[PDB]
Protein backbone atom coordinates (compact mmCIF):
# COMPACT_ATOMS: atom_id res chain seq x y z
CA UNK A 1 0.00 0.00 0.00
CA UNK A 2 2.68 2.50 1.01
CA UNK A 3 3.81 4.85 -1.76
CA UNK A 4 7.48 5.44 -2.61
CA UNK A 5 7.26 8.85 -0.90
CA UNK A 6 5.73 7.35 2.24
CA UNK A 7 8.51 4.75 2.32
CA UNK A 8 11.04 7.54 1.78
CA UNK A 9 9.82 9.31 4.90
CA UNK A 10 10.26 6.09 6.88
CA UNK A 11 13.84 5.83 5.63
CA UNK A 12 14.53 9.36 6.90
CA UNK A 13 13.38 8.30 10.36
CA UNK A 14 14.99 4.85 10.52
CA UNK A 15 18.38 5.99 9.18
CA UNK A 16 18.59 8.71 11.84
CA UNK A 17 18.06 6.24 14.69
CA UNK A 18 20.37 3.67 13.13
CA UNK A 19 23.13 6.00 14.33
CA UNK A 20 21.64 8.22 17.04
CA UNK A 21 21.03 5.26 19.35
CA UNK A 22 24.68 4.19 19.54
CA UNK A 23 25.96 6.61 22.20
CA UNK A 24 24.80 9.14 24.80
CA UNK A 25 21.49 10.78 23.97
CA UNK A 26 19.87 7.97 21.99
CA UNK A 27 17.68 10.53 20.19
CA UNK A 28 20.44 12.82 18.92
CA UNK A 29 23.54 12.50 16.75
CA UNK A 30 26.86 13.36 18.35
CA UNK A 31 29.91 14.25 16.25
CA UNK A 32 30.88 10.60 15.85
CA UNK A 33 27.41 9.34 14.93
CA UNK A 34 26.86 12.17 12.44
CA UNK A 35 30.16 11.38 10.74
CA UNK A 36 29.13 7.72 10.53
CA UNK A 37 25.73 8.50 9.01
CA UNK A 38 27.17 10.91 6.43
CA UNK A 39 30.04 8.60 5.48
CA UNK A 40 27.91 5.45 5.21
CA UNK A 41 24.50 6.77 4.13
CA UNK A 42 25.39 9.89 2.12
CA UNK A 43 28.72 9.02 0.44
CA UNK A 44 27.83 10.73 -2.86
CA UNK A 45 27.51 14.02 -0.98
CA UNK A 46 30.95 14.03 0.66
CA UNK A 47 33.08 16.94 -0.57
CA UNK A 48 36.80 17.35 -1.23
CA UNK A 49 37.48 18.53 2.33
CA UNK A 50 37.55 15.40 4.50
CA UNK A 51 39.52 16.85 7.42
CA UNK A 52 38.25 17.08 11.00
CA UNK A 53 38.27 20.88 10.91
CA UNK A 54 35.94 20.80 7.90
CA UNK A 55 33.65 18.26 9.54
CA UNK A 56 33.64 20.28 12.76
CA UNK A 57 32.49 23.30 10.76
CA UNK A 58 29.60 21.32 9.27
CA UNK A 59 28.64 19.91 12.68
CA UNK A 60 28.61 23.40 14.16
CA UNK A 61 26.43 24.82 11.39
CA UNK A 62 23.98 21.91 11.59
CA UNK A 63 23.85 22.28 15.38
CA UNK A 64 21.57 25.33 15.30
CA UNK A 65 20.57 25.39 18.98
CA UNK A 66 24.19 24.88 20.04
CA UNK A 67 23.88 21.82 22.29
CA UNK A 68 26.72 19.95 20.56
CA UNK A 69 24.30 17.41 19.06
CA UNK A 70 22.21 17.11 15.89
CA UNK A 71 18.56 16.40 16.67
CA UNK A 72 15.95 15.12 14.25
CA UNK A 73 14.73 18.56 13.18
CA UNK A 74 18.24 19.86 12.51
CA UNK A 75 18.83 16.63 10.59
CA UNK A 76 15.74 17.29 8.45
CA UNK A 77 16.96 20.81 7.67
CA UNK A 78 20.15 19.25 6.32
CA UNK A 79 18.29 16.59 4.33
CA UNK A 80 16.07 19.30 2.84
CA UNK A 81 19.11 21.27 1.67
CA UNK A 82 20.53 18.17 0.01
CA UNK A 83 17.23 17.37 -1.70
CA UNK A 84 17.18 20.97 -2.94
CA UNK A 85 20.60 20.54 -4.57
CA UNK A 86 19.30 17.45 -6.35
CA UNK A 87 16.25 19.40 -7.47
CA UNK A 88 18.45 22.14 -8.93
CA UNK A 89 20.17 19.44 -10.99
CA UNK A 90 16.77 18.07 -11.99
CA UNK A 91 15.29 21.41 -13.07
CA UNK A 92 18.33 22.28 -15.17
CA UNK A 93 17.24 19.76 -17.80
CA UNK A 94 14.84 20.44 -20.71
CA UNK A 95 11.21 19.49 -19.99
CA UNK A 96 11.17 16.41 -22.25
CA UNK A 97 14.58 15.11 -21.15
CA UNK A 98 14.62 11.28 -21.38
CA UNK A 99 14.35 9.28 -18.14
CA UNK B 1 -5.57 7.60 6.84
CA UNK B 2 -5.61 9.50 10.14
CA UNK B 3 -8.14 9.29 12.98
CA UNK B 4 -8.30 13.07 13.44
CA UNK B 5 -8.49 16.34 11.53
CA UNK B 6 -5.76 18.94 11.11
CA UNK B 7 -2.70 16.99 12.25
CA UNK B 8 -0.77 18.11 9.16
CA UNK B 9 -1.72 21.66 10.11
CA UNK B 10 -0.45 21.15 13.66
CA UNK B 11 2.76 19.74 12.20
CA UNK B 12 3.37 22.76 9.96
CA UNK B 13 2.67 25.64 12.35
CA UNK B 14 6.39 26.48 12.50
CA UNK B 15 6.84 26.12 8.73
CA UNK B 16 7.97 29.75 8.40
CA UNK B 17 10.79 29.34 10.92
CA UNK B 18 11.89 26.07 9.31
CA UNK B 19 11.93 27.68 5.87
CA UNK B 20 14.22 30.42 7.19
CA UNK B 21 16.50 27.77 8.72
CA UNK B 22 16.66 25.79 5.48
CA UNK B 23 17.36 28.95 3.47
CA UNK B 24 20.26 29.75 5.78
CA UNK B 25 21.86 26.32 5.44
CA UNK B 26 21.28 26.14 1.68
CA UNK B 27 22.99 29.52 1.35
CA UNK B 28 26.03 28.38 3.34
CA UNK B 29 26.35 25.31 1.13
CA UNK B 30 25.92 27.39 -2.03
CA UNK B 31 28.59 29.89 -0.93
CA UNK B 32 31.07 27.05 -0.50
CA UNK B 33 31.18 27.66 3.25
CA UNK B 34 30.93 23.95 4.06
CA UNK B 35 33.35 22.09 1.74
CA UNK B 36 32.97 18.87 3.75
CA UNK B 37 29.86 18.57 1.59
CA UNK B 38 29.72 18.86 -2.20
CA UNK B 39 28.59 22.27 -3.54
CA UNK B 40 26.41 20.63 -6.21
CA UNK B 41 24.99 17.17 -6.88
CA UNK B 42 27.70 14.81 -8.14
CA UNK B 43 27.83 11.30 -9.60
CA UNK C 1 23.16 4.37 -3.72
CA UNK C 2 22.12 4.00 -0.08
CA UNK C 3 18.43 3.82 0.85
CA UNK C 4 18.67 7.40 2.16
CA UNK C 5 20.18 8.76 -1.06
CA UNK C 6 17.44 7.04 -3.07
CA UNK C 7 14.76 8.35 -0.70
CA UNK C 8 15.88 11.93 -1.30
CA UNK C 9 15.63 11.38 -5.06
CA UNK C 10 12.11 10.00 -4.66
CA UNK C 11 11.24 13.28 -2.93
CA UNK C 12 12.48 15.18 -5.98
CA UNK C 13 10.78 12.94 -8.54
CA UNK C 14 7.41 12.85 -6.77
CA UNK C 15 7.27 16.66 -6.62
CA UNK C 16 7.68 16.99 -10.39
CA UNK C 17 5.15 14.26 -11.06
CA UNK C 18 2.59 16.87 -10.03
CA UNK C 19 4.26 20.29 -10.32
CA UNK C 20 4.43 20.18 -14.11
CA UNK C 21 0.70 19.65 -14.64
CA UNK C 22 -0.55 23.26 -14.40
CA UNK C 23 0.89 26.77 -14.35
CA UNK C 24 4.43 27.14 -13.01
CA UNK C 25 6.39 24.04 -14.04
CA UNK C 26 8.38 24.02 -10.79
CA UNK C 27 5.77 24.80 -8.11
CA UNK C 28 2.65 23.10 -6.77
CA UNK C 29 -0.60 25.03 -6.96
CA UNK C 30 -3.53 24.21 -4.69
CA UNK C 31 -4.89 21.55 -7.05
CA UNK C 32 -1.52 19.85 -7.56
CA UNK C 33 -0.74 19.78 -3.85
CA UNK C 34 -4.14 18.19 -3.19
CA UNK C 35 -3.36 15.54 -5.81
CA UNK C 36 0.10 14.84 -4.41
CA UNK C 37 -1.24 14.57 -0.87
CA UNK C 38 -4.18 12.35 -1.85
CA UNK C 39 -2.30 9.99 -4.16
CA UNK C 40 1.17 9.92 -2.59
CA UNK C 41 0.44 10.60 1.10
CA UNK C 42 -2.98 9.01 1.75
CA UNK C 43 -1.73 7.84 5.16
CA UNK C 44 -1.84 11.50 6.23
CA UNK C 45 -5.33 12.43 5.02
CA UNK C 46 -7.77 13.63 7.67
CA UNK C 47 -10.52 11.35 8.98
CA UNK C 48 -13.12 13.28 6.99
CA UNK C 49 -13.09 15.51 3.91
CA UNK C 50 -12.48 19.10 5.01
CA UNK C 51 -11.82 21.85 2.47
CA UNK C 52 -11.21 24.44 5.19
CA UNK C 53 -8.57 22.19 6.71
CA UNK C 54 -6.83 21.74 3.36
CA UNK C 55 -6.85 25.47 2.64
CA UNK C 56 -5.29 26.04 6.06
CA UNK C 57 -2.53 23.54 5.24
CA UNK C 58 -1.86 25.33 1.95
CA UNK C 59 -1.52 28.59 3.90
CA UNK C 60 0.87 27.06 6.43
CA UNK C 61 3.13 25.73 3.68
CA UNK C 62 3.13 28.91 1.57
CA UNK C 63 5.82 30.64 3.63
CA UNK C 64 6.92 33.15 0.97
CA UNK C 65 3.30 34.16 0.34
CA UNK C 66 3.18 33.65 -3.44
CA UNK C 67 0.13 31.36 -3.54
CA UNK C 68 2.19 28.33 -4.61
CA UNK C 69 4.28 25.61 -2.95
CA UNK C 70 7.84 25.57 -4.29
CA UNK C 71 10.36 22.78 -3.76
CA UNK C 72 11.88 24.19 -0.56
CA UNK C 73 8.46 24.66 1.04
CA UNK C 74 7.61 21.11 -0.05
CA UNK C 75 10.75 19.83 1.71
CA UNK C 76 9.63 21.65 4.86
CA UNK C 77 6.25 19.94 4.44
CA UNK C 78 7.89 16.51 4.15
CA UNK C 79 10.22 17.32 7.06
CA UNK C 80 7.22 18.24 9.24
CA UNK C 81 5.63 14.89 8.44
CA UNK C 82 8.84 13.00 9.20
CA UNK C 83 9.08 14.87 12.51
CA UNK C 84 5.60 13.66 13.47
CA UNK C 85 6.53 10.11 12.48
CA UNK C 86 9.62 10.58 14.63
CA UNK C 87 7.53 11.67 17.62
CA UNK C 88 5.70 8.37 17.20
CA UNK C 89 8.96 6.44 16.80
CA UNK C 90 10.36 7.89 20.03
CA UNK C 91 7.21 8.39 22.10
CA UNK C 92 5.97 4.80 22.11
CA UNK C 93 8.92 2.35 22.18
CA1 LIG D 1 23.46 9.59 20.19
CA1 LIG E 1 21.51 20.73 18.31
CA1 LIG F 1 2.52 23.79 -11.15
CA1 LIG G 1 5.18 29.72 -1.80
Amino acid sequence: MASPLEKALDVMVSTFHKYSGKEGDKFKLNKSELKELLTRELPSWLGKRTDEAAFQKLMSNLDSNRDNEVDFQEYCVFLSSIAMMSNEFFEGFPDKQPR
Amino acid sequence: YRKLQRELEDATETADAMNREVSSLKNKLRRGDLPFVVPRRMA
